[PDB]
């Protein structure tokens, strides 16, 4: 829970922004490959980088989201732009993003904003993911006669 | 977007249980 809006223009995003957090995509070893900025908006997680193309990650797919000392990563399926694979990044306020992530996820923002037309619309059937399913019960044997 | 083999973290608070 938080609030506070002001009509002041921003010059340069700080390294301790409440909504923004400068991250550094690292490798298994932890080395620094490229710099980027992570955004935590009710909408979804979006990474910013050089002229290169950007990326986005829907809070939905996000199956697991943890944190650690100057270490933050998330697991995504194969339906996401990037695709199947994990991505970790080195930051200074990883916890902050972790404590906020569960804040936007729980809110499950329901079309909070008027979104444009999406395939979701009723149309020809196709290979679309499937929902959850219940667990199958057990069976009962029987007694033997004389 | 380096590809990792496994999650370097251990304490995670699973949120979405849907595929």
């Amino acid at each position: 829970g938080s609030s506070g809006s002001s009509g002041l223009n921003r010059d340069s995003v700080p390294d301790n922004h409440p909504t923004k957090f400068k991250v550094t995509n690292v490798d298994d070893e932890g080395v620094e490959l490229g710099s980027g900025v992570m955004e935590l908006t009710q909408s979804e997680l979006v990474l910013h980088l050089h002229r290169r193309e950007a990326v986005r990650w829907p809070y939905l797919c996000l199956r697991r989201y943890g944190y650690d000392s100057n270490l933050f990563s998330f697991e995504s399926g194969r339906r996401c732009q990037t695709g199947q694979g994990i991505f970790a990044f080195k930051c200074s306020r990883a916890e902050e993003i972790f404590n906020l992530l569960q804040d936007l996820m729980q809110c499950n923002s329901i079309n909070v904003m008027e979104e444009p037309v999406i395939i979701t619309r009723n149309s020809h059937p196709a290979e679309l993911d499937l929902p959850r399913a219940p667990q199958p019960p057990n069976a009962l044997g029987y007694t033997v006669s004389s | 977007l380096f590809r990792l083999r496994h999650f370097p973290c251990g304490n995670v608070n699973y949120g979405y249980q849907q595929q």
